[PDB]
């Protein structure tokens, strides 16, 4: 999603000279840009997989507290399973929170 | 007698052809993938064929080495079956598959072997100690007649049931006035193959 | 295009130029009209699921009142979603293999489009967002590569666009490259009318093609899937009497 | 998208998509003729059929939708007619007594097959095992139909007239390097 | 009775018309951990949710203290809530300080309590409209009179009336916690009732059933006819699924292991026979031999063990167990088969699944254990699908080595004579030994204590005593203790049956926390499993001598 994701690959990105970091910004600033304009209702930085259900079960691997979806809130308690809609967890998924599609 | 034969073969084809777990048929697999790297072998896990059914399980455990060739011959049949055309009517370089088990039975010592276990399947461990040079054994053997000089074909399986279990050569000849056995192997055309030796310890 | 008979040939016609830029070896041009189209139809659709959603919602907020019979409710708008989800799927597949494109032809293209000769102009092939995509990217690659090493390189060889001497460094497509096609051939519903197809024995209408290395002609008839380079074949394809598979 | 070249073929993903997106016809459960209730509208497809069922009547419904009705009780999927013995018999007796050309079937040849054999277990009139082996005869024989032909492989182009969707995709990437490498090496000779 | 067995299915309605939503997770499920009639109910209840396709989660605890946590965790959003396997012999709202005003709206949140124990709170039924619960026919009939004295109680003469009140209240309490039906199968009525029955759902209320044979053999006699009836209501194939009623033996892991290993470590033949000696083995050889089993044929696995004899088993049991009286080992059962994979029965199921709950993969290391238990539990819930029996052989497999490390333990016990015979109740303390690291686990430590009960009710004394078991785990110092109630020989006539051996460890265990300042942990939600400190055990042991029981 062209955030560099320093959180949560590689952890210090020490193995990298200054000006390919400097380029890393640079791409990441033009990746951030692209989706900005015309096609703002399209996430270009999304799945590649092609949707082919709808409910799926999902297993929570990270703990955390409670968030909020629309129309809804989902609590990520510690290793539990929900049954809930493809569309919804896949951000999730991509983060490492979520495992066990 | 050749109607049991057929019917054994029979039930080992049913068997190869039928078995599947999910939704994989895994033998016929198998066998694509071993001639495809010239590997001409078959590998049977006993617990498959004991839960496929009890009976054939049983007759194979009764008299190994009358029934063994059956399956080794259906195993080939099947392969020409599912890898060659028949073209509305060549090579056939395939010669007769090996089968080779495997089992989870109780192990038995050495020592412990007697009088009882004699033609039977048995598991055991040991260690290694000494081994023989290679040998060659004969399946195919063309034999020529002097007299009358005609030629025949013999076939050979290397299982052995009594202790003799080999046609020397027919007595007389086939149809004038011929010896006892006038009959020589012709060393060409004929098929080896390979056989050695073990120790155990 | 320049009329739609039905939003359902807009996405076939989508899936058919999704199909035929992933395999091709050469950067094909742009269809501004249909996602024009397509763009507006998204919006609208999702417009009119959240109008209905919301009303759902705050009628159900306002008072306890009746919940939503669930037959005809839920799986009508999920049915919409759905699809919806699959179309920008498909449209973000589409997007980022033209972006990868761009991204492997870039040079080529560029002293392409400098050329006052050139018929083909880089404003047809490109959204204006790649344009500046590509020209942004130039020039980000183009420093960096300056300053890492080109610094130190003496002034004979430090531009990065040579072609002299024994290497050249521009990627042309690959126009030979094998391809897979199905003969779809003529769109109209006869079939029969181009100027292009022949007849052989027991009919079977054809196209001739001729390949000038190998100086021999090769037939082509409808419902045959063929291997044949791409070269020969760019014509028909702009056409849409062969679909790439 | 690259990813590792996924940028030159297909997925297996996008092969089972590509061949859910195709019509079939259903045999409905429930009734949804309008009141002469919320339209289905939808973007991509004639929603005039899905507007106009009534219960125990056949029409034509895209797959993927046929699908998730049968997810839910409201479907029941008529199979096509392939997916029986009596004409799977003749299939391989065509193929059998013409060891040069492949059978006529379509592009979805087996997908289908698998899509219905996973979800539509029940709906059949033919035992599932009989039709899984029968089709697994199929693809045995059509995979040595494919290896005796690749034998010969030309410079300059190739015919291949029915082979399905699967059966191209899984062999593109070697056939096309390999084709790729001759004409190179022919037109540099020249 | 809140919702008699004739209404559950409009409860069923209820959650329909409160949670079945399209993006919004609006029911929670509560699971009590580390029992096997809760896991069956929840994967039954979660098949049926995913039928309709209403969204959901699925949430284990351990111990009070994570329900009230996660219960705080809660958002109004939830409109129904469901609690399995706990929750009914206490007050929740007492518990959880729930407000009537502060919900009501109705009430809002609903909560479904479904457990089993019989001694339940009575003020959580008749005073809350918020708490409701499926009731087992239970209300209808016993608490006939106890609804009475709650109802009128909820110039100077009437003081009569307020004492026969509280002498009723106080005699329907001060009773000892017990089990009388199963989870599943009422879940299963529901089910009937409703018309969504099938091969899996059967199954899986043969398992729940069939998890209560160890300890409520009378539930389990209670219960059979109705799986028999239902089961026989409802060429061999690579598809076929066959449900038998096949004889089957009380031995572990027939199918499995060994006969000879099976009658080795069978509990019942052990404390028939006193096989932890010599002369047990003496008479086990005398009847293999009696039998005319060899010893080397009887030590093969089941499956290449001769097929004569294996066809002939029956009838030589029949005629050789008469002389040694184990004729009570013989019963019959349910056995499933999937095509060509083999077979199965109930009880080495289950043993599978209770072996891998048991083994699978200071308040820091306690929420460690607490974390692994869940980890382990859903592993287990896994394991139950037919796509996996890699994650069954190895529960067989951890079955086989745990009775094996039991069987070692209680030999030495049984050796050492550790058992002490006090006044009142029985006592044994495991104070150094082996493998102490695996009794950590309240289900191991029951399995044992069940064999060691098996094996003193298995003797010629005449008295019926409780036991009080203990442990130790150096890196906490601190005793685990758990109260086992005597327990009948299986063979016995039904008329000395009138009512199960109850429990009263739980009141008193609780009765001696009230009234001295213990170092103690109460939160498992079987009460009568409690931790201690090791200065502090024996002085309590010497209070709970001295206290009435
Ligand atoms: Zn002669």
């Amino acid at each position: 999603n062209g955030l560099d994701l320093m959180s949560s690959s590689q952890q210090d990105t020490n193995n990298l000279s200054h000006q390919e970091q400097e380029y890393l910004k640079e791409y990441c600033d033009l990746i951030t840009d692209l989706k900005s304009g015309d096609l703002v209702d399209i996430d270009l930085s999304g799945s590649l997989v092609p949707p082919s259900d709808v409910f799926i079960d999902v297993r929570v691997l990270k703990d955390a507290g409670e968030i909020q979806t629309e129309y809804g809130v989902f609590n990520l308690i510690k290793d539990s399973q929900f049954f809930v809609r493809q569309s919804d967890v896949e951000r999730l998924i991509q983060q490492g929170y979520l495992q066990k599609i | 007698n050749d109607d049991d034969n057929t019917e054994i073969i029979k039930s080992f084809k049913n068997f190869i052809l039928e078995f599947r777990l999910d939704s994989q048929f895994i033998y016929r697999d198998q066998l694509r993938n071993n001639i495809l790297v010239k590997n001409y072998s078959l590998t049977v896990n006993m617990e498959h064929l004991i839960g496929y059914n009890e009976d054939i399980y049983k007759k194979l455990s009764d008299e190994p080495s009358d029934i063994i060739p059956l399956f080794e011959t259906a195993i080939t049949q099947v392969a020409k079956r599912i890898s060659i055309l028949s073209r509305a009517q060549l090579l056939n370089s395939l010669p007769t598959f090996q089968l080779i088990l495997n089992s989870n039975a109780n192990q038995i010592p050495l020592r412990d072997l007697d009088s009882e276990h004699v033609s039977k399947i048995v598991r055991l461990s040991g260690i290694i100690i000494s081994t023989s040079v290679l040998s060659s054994r004969a399946t195919y053997l063309s034999i020529m007649c002097r007299n009358c000089r005609h030629t025949t074909s013999i076939t050979i399986n290397n299982f052995n049931s009594i202790t003799g279990n080999t046609v020397s050569l027919p007595r007389s000849c086939l149809s004038k006035n011929c010896g006892p056995d006038p009959y020589i192997i012709i060393h060409e055309s004929s098929k080896f193959i390979d056989q050695q030796f073990l120790k155990l310890q | 295009t320049q009329i739609y008979v039905s939003p359902q040939q807009d996405f076939s016609d989508l899936m058919k130029s999704w199909k035929n830029e992933r395999c091709s070896p050469e950067l094909l041009p742009y269809p501004h009209q249909l996602m024009k189209r397509l763009l507006n139809r998204i919006s609208m659709q999702s417009q009119l699921i959240e109008n209905i959603s919301m009303g759902f919602l705050d009628m159900q907020n306002a008072s306890n009142a009746n919940p939503p019979m669930p037959n005809e409710s839920k799986l009508p708008l999920l049915c919409m979603e759905t699809e919806l989800e699959r179309l920008k799927f498909v449209i973000r597949s589409y997007i980022r293999c033209r972006l990868s494109k761009i991204d492997k032809f870039s040079l080529y293209l560029r002293q392409l489009n400098e050329d006052e000769n050139s018929l083909i102009s880089l404003t047809d092939l490109l959204s204006k967002d790649e344009i500046k995509y590509h020209d942004t990217h130039s020039l980000i690659w183009l420093k960096l590569v300056n300053d890492s090493i080109l610094k130190y390189m003496p002034e004979e060889l430090q531009a990065i666009n040579d072609t002299e001497g024994s290497v050249n460094m521009i990627d042309e497509p690959d126009w030979n490259k094998f391809v897979f096609i199905h003969v779809n051939g003529p769109p109209d519903g006869k079939w029969n009318e181009d100027p292009l197809l022949q007849e052989n024995e027991f009919g079977k209408p054809c196209y001739t093609v001729t390949i000038p290395d190998l100086k021999e002609e090769v037939e082509l008839t409808i419902g045959s899937i063929y291997v044949m380079r791409y070269e020969v074949i760019r014509d028909l394809l702009r056409d849409d009497k062969v679909a790439l598979i | 998208s690259l990813p590792a070249h996924l940028q030159q073929t297909f997925s297996p993903e996008e092969i089972q998509f590509i061949v859910e997106n195709e019509p079939i016809k259903i045999f409905p459960r429930i009734t949804t003729r309008q009141k002469i209730h919320t339209r289905w509208q939808l973007i991509t497809t004639d929603d005039k059929a899905l507007n106009n069922m009534v219960a125990m009547r056949s029409t034509e419904v895209v797959l993927w939708i046929a699908l998730l009705l049968k997810q839910q009780s409201k479907c029941s999927i008529v199979a096509p007619q392939w997916l029986t013995t009596k004409e799977l018999d003749r299939k391989i007796q065509y193929e059998k007594t013409h060891p040069d050309r492949f059978s006529e079937l379509p592009w979805n040849w087996l997908v289908l097959a698998r899509i219905l054999f996973n979800k539509a277990k029940d709906d059949f009139h033919d035992p599932i095992h009989e039709l899984r082996g029968k089709i697994q005869d199929l693809r045995e024989i059509r995979q040595i139909k494919v290896l005796k032909g690749l034998k010969y492989l030309n410079e300059s182009h190739l015919q291949l007239d029915n082979l399905s969707l699967l059966e191209i995709n899984e062999l593109r990437p070697f056939i096309t390097e390999i084709m790729d490498k001759l004409r190179e090496i022919h037109t540099a000779s020249l | 009775m809140y919702y008699g067995i004739s209404q559950f299915s409009e409860a069923y309605n209820k959650i329909l018309r409160n949670s079945s939503s399209h993006s919004s997770c609006q029911l929670v499920i509560f699971v009590s951990c580390l029992n096997i009639d809760a896991l069956c109910a929840t994967k039954m209840l979660s098949l049926l949710f995913k039928k309709q396709l209403v969204q959901s989660q699925i949430v284990p605890i351990f111990g009070y203290s994570e329900l009230r946590r996660h219960y705080s965790q809660l958002d109004d959003n939830i409109n129904s809530l469901l609690l399995v396997g706990f929750g009914g012999v206490i007050d929740l709202e007492a518990f959880l300080e729930i407000d009537p005003q502060e919900y009501v709206i109705s009430f809002r949140r609903d909560i479904y309590v479904l457990d089993a124990h019989r001694p339940w709170n009575l003020d959580n039924i008749f005073g809350s409209q918020i708490i409701q619960c499926f009731d087992d026919g239970t209300v209808d009939d016993t608490l006939g009179e106890q609804k009475e004295a709650y109802y009128k109680l909820l110039r100077k003469q009437r003081k009569k009336q307020i004492h026969e009140y509280e002498g009723v209240l106080e005699e329907y309490y001060s009773q000892g916690t017990t089990v009388v039906n199963s989870i599943s199968a009422q879940i299963y009525s529901l089910l009937s009732a409703i018309g969504e029955t099938n091969l899996s759902n059967l199954w899986l209320n043969i398992l729940g059933t069939t998890s209560l044979d160890i300890a409520y053999a009378q539930v389990y006699n209670r219960l059979y006819p109705l799986l028999q009836d239902e089961v026989k209501r409802l060429v061999k194939t690579p598809d076929t699924l066959t449900l038998n009623i096949q004889p089957d033996y009380y031995l572990f892991l027939l199918r499995h292991s060994s006969l000879y290993d099976s009658f080795y470590y069978s509990n019942y033949v052990n404390a028939k026979l006193s096989l932890w000696n010599e002369n047990g083995k003496k008479r086990l050889h005398k009847m293999f031999a009696r039998m005319g089993i060899p010893l080397s044929t009887a030590q093969e696995t089941w499956l290449y063990m001769d097929h004569s004899i294996k066809r002939e088993l029956g009838i030589i049991f029949d005629k050789n167990l008469d002389r040694y009286g184990l004729q009570d080992i013989i019963r019959d059962g349910f056995v499933r088969t999937l095509g060509y994979r083999g077979s199965i029965s109930a009880s080495e199921f289950v043993e599978a699944l209770t072996a891998l709950l048991e083994v699978g993969n200071s308040a820091q290391k306690l929420t460690n254990l607490r974390k692994r238990w869940v980890s382990n539990f859903w592993l287990s819930w896994d394991a139950l699908d037919d796509r996996k029996v890699e994650l069954l052989n190895r529960g067989i497999q951890l079955a086989q080595d745990l009775q094996r490390a039991i069987f070692n333990t209680g030999v030495a016990i049984l050796e050492k004579k550790l058992i002490k015979h006090l006044r009142i109740y029985r006592l044994c303390v495991l104070q150094d030994g082996p493998d102490l690291d695996l009794y950590r686990n309240p289900l191991t430590l029951l399995r044992l204590g069940n064999w060691l009960i098996e094996c003193c009710a298995e003797s010629e004394d005449k008295q019926l005593l409780p036991m009080v078991l203990a442990s130790i785990d150096e890196n906490t110092d601190t005793y685990l203790v758990a109260g086992l109630t005597p327990r009948y020989p299986r063979g016995l006539d039904t008329i000395h049956t009138k009512k199960p051996i109850l429990n009263n460890f739980s009141m008193a265990f609780q009765q001696i926390t009230a009234e001295t300042d213990a170092k103690v942990r109460i939160d498992n939600f079987e009460s009568s499993i409690i931790e201690i400190r090791r200065e502090d055990l024996s002085p309590f042991l010497e209070k709970l001598t001295l206290s009435g029981l």
